[PDB]
């Protein structure tokens, strides 16, 4: 796996941490698993999608670029 | 690991909260009832607060010997 020679300086992950060691406060990970909290910044990261400029044209009276070196038909 | 209750009852009831907290607080909500039951009510009565009379729900046949009505009688329907 990892480079011979001496092994890469804190490749070695530290001690995994209990329950009682992660330090999150029980009314916010509480808050969070009830409130589906990260899934509102999802719904409303869509909202301000939904007020932005759509990026469609109209085919066939609007056409995408091409350029000198396009290939079509001979 | 994970704490036992006997061992630690406040150790496990911060566990439960943390890491599994659906069961947990069922059990703090269904708990909340019993005490509900057993502190608003005299407090409430305590401020004064009176629980309502029975609404009606069959006819008040009133009690006691009848009153000896006189009046409206079948003369008067003329
Ligand atoms: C109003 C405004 C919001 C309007 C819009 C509503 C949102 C609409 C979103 C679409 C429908 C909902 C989609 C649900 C997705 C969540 C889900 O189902 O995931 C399952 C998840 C798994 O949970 P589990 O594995 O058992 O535990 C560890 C999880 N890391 O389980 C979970 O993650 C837990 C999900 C919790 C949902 C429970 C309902 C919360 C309401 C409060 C409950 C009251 C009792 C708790 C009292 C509070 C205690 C402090």
């Amino acid at each position: 796996a990892t480079p011979a020679g001496p092994p890469p300086k804190n490749f070695r992950l530290p001690p995994p941490k209990n329950w009682d060691e992660e330090s999150e406060s029980t009314i916010d990970k509480v808050g969070k698993y009830f409130l589906m909290t990260e899934m509102l910044r999802g719904m409303y990261v869509l909202l301000e999608q939904f007020f932005r400029p759509p990026y469609t044209i109209y085919y066939p009276f609007e056409k995408g670029p091409i350029s000198p070196r396009f290939r079509g038909e001979h | 690991t994970t704490p036992r209750f006997w061992s630690t009852p406040l150790k496990y009831c911060r566990w439960a909260a943390r890491e599994r907290p659906a069961l947990f607080f069922s059990v703090v909500i269904g708990a909340l009832g019993p005490v509900t039951l057993a502190t608003v009510p005299p407090l409430r009565r305590l401020i004064g607060d009176v629980d309502a009379a029975p609404i009606p729900l069959t006819y008040p046949i009133p009690p006691g010997p009848r009153k000896q009505l006189k009046g409206y009688d079948d003369d008067t329907e003329d």
